């Protein structure tokens, strides 16, 4: 019965590949390693195509499920690991770390993500979420000599290491609170009493769930590390690590805890009423262009909430569409942070100012990248958010989508202050590229990854509202199968 | 006959609440690693009581012999002989921790009290081996496969975060702006 | 209930050993009268390849007990489980780790 | 109001912080003043 | 003056009272990985006072 | 001995755990005690797989992963703190907060 996890394991057999290549060639193996990875995505991404038709079987005797919202999620973290890749090929192949051994462990928290959106044992929740969380601690810390992404794998590990043994006690509670029972079908028809128990295995998993999503009163590790890790893991853990959290609180909050919905729909607008506030007037004060993006991630993620405690069909259908578009906000941002961080030093706002005349192929996609996680039109963010409202508007939740729209205009003041430093500052008011920007080639090792993440990204920024009718319909078919 | 299982049961279960206020209270911290293992021993030894012998077993394997040589000899590598005694160092902040370390506590033994479990009264540990390495291949099988791929990028990580930078550490390998070699290239400055 | 068969000395042969140094301490008690260590990061890496191969060995322990008992599609899957670990090993040795 | 008061015909004079709220209640009344007028009076 | 002052001044007070909220909660990260610990785990004991009722 | 004083004596050893996450000011007694943690959901798990579902042993199983979860977040771990002592020599959690706000 192992054909349902055939996109999960090709990515298991490249990471091998780049792993011995590493030991085999060293050095000399980084040349071709990442573009063996990109297929190895690509062909892990052209595999969940076939899987999409088949009716949706439960495989490895009722552990994983590989239903349309499965692979939905899977193709999500595949194509965040697609995007990281096209990153990291001249990331940390400057700061002289090796470069196959970073898409090891960078793959290692990808077929960690991808497992975590099928699974449905207790086990194997707790045991994909250590290979997705432990493997992300060895990525902020990577580079290992910056007293700043050192500082930033501690907060992540004694936060991530407390954070999944709170997760532990709430799952093992599950297995307690039920005679026996790892499965959450299984669980789900045990359990339906509501008791003082229910609760408390509630809030012990979504103190967990909602760190990997990083709602306020648990987001506290995002800005350090944001800030402190290698950008490509900051583009990473902004849609596959905070995706994977979201593929686990459906298949977890709905199959595990079907009785008791009304309280973790009150707990999760408490978690989207702080974290559009808090995400959105703290980016404000924000001078660092890899903290203002990281307060965005807290703040998109309370966008994406507001489809999650609705519990309608067209609720959960907003909140995949709005991660689907995010990877292109996301991914597109964050590209022009590395490319702006490669080309001078200290990628931070009031730097990036005098520009479009010198890079503007980076102003296009870092405008268009952060216009449209502003949500203006006619771009992907624009039509992400409206999807978001219509389905608040839906089934009451009148107040969420007034504080989604709210915070959604103190949301454009701080996007558009970094496109204020881009194109409307005069020549004569740039402080880092007066005369001094490198006179970008597209020649050199891994710019034409980091160039070709870029073009195709922004073009799925701009478009992706426009041409947004297949994406509403292969979204849409992944919720049916959603109790 | 049953209460030489109850006696044994309490004597560990204070065995190992006492080795974790060790581990906590005590200003020492290789007092607080040797007690550490007084914990897990401890536990190791209430997996016994709890028909756990395989389990029992493998906490010694693991959080005797392995975590807790691996945790001391990653203290006999930071001593420095600096504590530098800075006990106010904010506020008194260690008190809004033994807050809610009572509030949880307090949370639980009201939950784990009134909450009715189904225990079931039939015979356990069918020579309890050989039902863990059947669930291991049958329904456990794709955590177990996956716990290869946790321990090898563990054994990945962990290496390249703790080598020694031995083979170039003065190694200005390119440049467009100076970046330093395994430092992110985002360079610290105040605004 | 406890039907774990064996036990029964157990708790007595655990005493009794404990009473073998405390008492032949106490036995012993009535009958007689510039300090650094260089940071070298090969204690903490031959520590740490133990760590990853101590969860190896206690994962074959349950598939070598039930070893007949299982059949050809479970011995494959317990290959795929030693031959990742098996390039853990071989990552050990090309990297310098165990060089001491 | 000190761009306010250029040198033509304006700085009557009047501009202090003591005259900005006396002159808001009377504006700001009047407006209000006449919203209430117009809910009743009209029909 | 009845223009720029007081309804201009409305319109400057939204802008404000949100860059000095968002320059508070900017001093509710302080580094001290200890207090993110606190926050997780006082959280925990105020959402299980929050929904047994 | 019944099921009830297991599961107190895991939730005491949680708080124990919790108070030595947030009042210990060196990085590895940080550490200790999430170990403390995660040997709270594991004598929580075996206390609830010998009295409930003894037969299949779920928990015994599922208490396997968690002692090889905590041995590969300690390796992890460890190394994390070996790498902050290399370039700010200390270990001492009231010390890194340079990333504040």
């Amino acid at each position: 019965n192992a054909g349902t996890i055939l996109p999960e394991t090709i990515l298991i057999v490249t990471l091998l590949v780049v792993l011995l290549a590493d030991l085999i060639q060293g050095r000399q193996a980084d040349r071709w390693t990442p573009y063996f990875a990109i297929v190895g995505l690509g062909g892990a991404i052209a595999t969940m195509i076939p899987l999409w038709t088949q009716p949706a079987t439960i495989s490895f005797f009722g552990s994983f499920i590989s239903d349309h919202l499965s692979l939905f999620f899977r193709g999500l973290i595949a194509l965040s690991a697609l995007g990281t890749i096209l990153m990291s090929i001249r990331y940390v192949e400057q700061t002289g770390s090796s470069l196959g051994e970073f898409m090891t462990i960078l793959l290692t928290a990808t077929v960690g993500g991808m497992f975590i959106a099928g699974a449905q044992e207790l086990v194997f929740i707790f045991v994909a979420l250590e290979t997705l969380s432990i493997a992300s601690y060895l990525l902020t810390g990577y580079t290992k000599r910056d007293s700043r992404s050192n500082e930033a794998a501690l907060k992540y590990l004694l936060i991530g290491a407390a954070s999944s043994a709170i997760f532990l006690y709430g799952s093992s509670l599950l297995y307690g609170l039920s005679g026996g029972h790892t499965q959450l079908p299984a669980i789900a028809q045990a359990l339906s009493s509501e008791s003082l128990g229910l609760v408390v295995a509630l809030v012990f998993v979504i103190a967990g769930i909602s760190f990997k999503i990083s709602a306020v009163p648990f987001h506290q590790w995002t800005p350090d590390v944001y800030e402190g890790a290698p950008t490509p893991v900051v583009a990473f853990l902004s849609v596959g690590s905070k995706a994977a959290g979201f593929a686990l609180a459906i298949r977890f909050l709905t199959l595990a805890f079907p009785s008791v919905t009304d309280q973790w729909q009150l707990i999760f607008t408490v978690l989207a009423i702080l974290s559009m506030i808090l995400g959105n007037v703290v980016a404000l004060a924000q001078t660092s262009m890899k903290r203002m993006l990281a307060y965005s991630s807290i703040g998109q993620a309370g966008f994406v909430m507001i489809g999650f405690v609705v519990g309608t069909e067209a609720g959960y259908a907003s909140m995949l569409f709005y991660l689907l578009v995010y990877l292109f906000m996301n991914l597109g941002a964050f590209t022009c942070v590395i490319l702006f961080s490669l080309r001078t030093g200290t990628d931070q706002i009031s730097e990036y100012a005098g520009l479009y005349q010198k890079d503007p192929l980076l102003t296009l996609g870092l405008s268009l990248c952060l216009l449209s996680l502003g949500g203006i039109p006619p771009l992907a963010g624009f039509f992400g958010k409206i999807y978001l409202f219509w389905a608040g508007w839906q089934a009451g939740a009148y107040g969420l989508v007034l504080l989604g729209l709210l915070t959604s205009v103190i949301s454009i003041y701080y996007y558009i202050r970094v496109v204020k430093m881009m194109v409307v500052k005069e020549p004569q008011e740039m402080s880092e590229a007066v005369r001094n920007y490198p006179e970008v080639s597209w020649s050199s090792f891994g710019l034409r990854p980091l160039q070709v993440g870029l073009v195709m990204t922004v073009i799925a920024t701009s478009l992706a509202g426009i041409l947004a009718n297949p994406l509403f319909n292969l979204v849409n078919t992944a919720v049916w199968d959603v109790p | 006959a049953t209460l030489t299982q109850t006696i044994t049961f309490f004597a560990l279960a204070a065995a190992v609440i006492i080795a974790a206020l060790g581990v906590v209270l005590l200003d020492n911290v290789v007092y607080s690693a040797f007690l550490l293992g007084g914990v897990f021993l401890s536990i190791a030894g209430l997996y016994i009581l709890m028909n756990a012998d395989f389990v029992s077993a493998a906490q010694i394997l693991i959080y005797v012999g392995a975590v807790n040589v691996l945790i001391l000899f990653a203290i006999m590598l930071v001593n420095k002989r600096e504590t530098y005694t800075p006990v106010p160092g904010r506020w008194l902040r260690q008190g809004g921790a033994a807050v809610v370390s009572l509030g949880v506590f307090a949370l639980l033994t009201k939950m784990i009290l009134q909450t009715p479990w189904q225990l079931s009264s039939v015979p356990p540990t069918p020579d309890s081996i050989t039902t863990i390495g059947q669930h291991f291949f049958s329904d456990f099988l794709l955590p177990f496969e996956l716990a290869s791929v946790l321990l090898l990028m563990a054994l990945i990580g962990a290496v390249v975060l703790a080598r020694r930078e031995l083979v170039l550490e003065p190694e200005p390998i390119l440049g467009e702006e100076v970046v330093p070699p395994l430092e992110l290239p985002e360079r610290p400055r105040e605004p | 209930v406890f039907v774990l068969s064996g036990y029964e000395y157990f708790l007595g042969f655990l005493i009794i050993c404990s009473l073998v140094p405390v008492l032949a301490l106490a036995a012993s008690a009535l009958l007689r009268p510039g300090a650094w260590i260089q940071f070298n990061v090969r204690y903490y890496m031959f520590a740490l390849v133990f760590v990853i191969f101590d969860v190896e060995t206690v994962f074959l322990y349950p598939w070598a007990v039930a070893f007949h008992q299982l059949g050809l599609l479970a011995f494959i899957e317990a290959l795929i489980f030693i031959a990742i670990l098996v390039v853990a090993l071989v990552y050990a040795w090309r990297k310098r780790a165990l060089e001491w | 109001a000190t761009d306010f008061n250029r040198g033509i015909m304006k700085f009557d004079g009047a501009d202090s912080p003591a005259m900005i709220a006396i002159s808001a209640v009377l504006i700001l009344g009047f407006i209000a003043g006449l919203i209430w007028w117009a809910l009743h009076t009209a029909y | 003056e009845v223009d720029y002052n007081v309804v201009d001044g409305v319109v400057n007070l939204t802008g404000f009272v949100t860059m000095v909220t968002g320059e508070g909660l900017k001093y509710l990260q302080n580094g001290r990985a200890q207090f993110y610990a606190l926050i997780v785990l006082l959280a925990v004991l105020g959402f299980v006072i929050f929904s047994v009722q | 001995m019944q099921l009830t004083y297991v599961l107190i004596l895991a939730a005491l050893l949680f708080c124990i755990g919790i108070y030595g996450l947030v009042t210990s000011r060196n990085a590895v007694r940080v550490l200790m005690s999430i170990e403390l943690l995660l040997n709270a959901v594991n004598l929580n798990l075996i206390g609830f797989a010998n009295y409930l579902d003894g037969q299949q042993i779920k928990g015994q199983v599922f208490a396997v992963f968690v002692i090889t979860v905590a041995a590969a977040e300690a390796a992890v771990g460890l190394a994390i703190i070996l790498a902050i002592y290399r370039n700010r020599d200390t270990v001492d959690m009231e010390k890194f907060n340079l990333l504040k706000w």
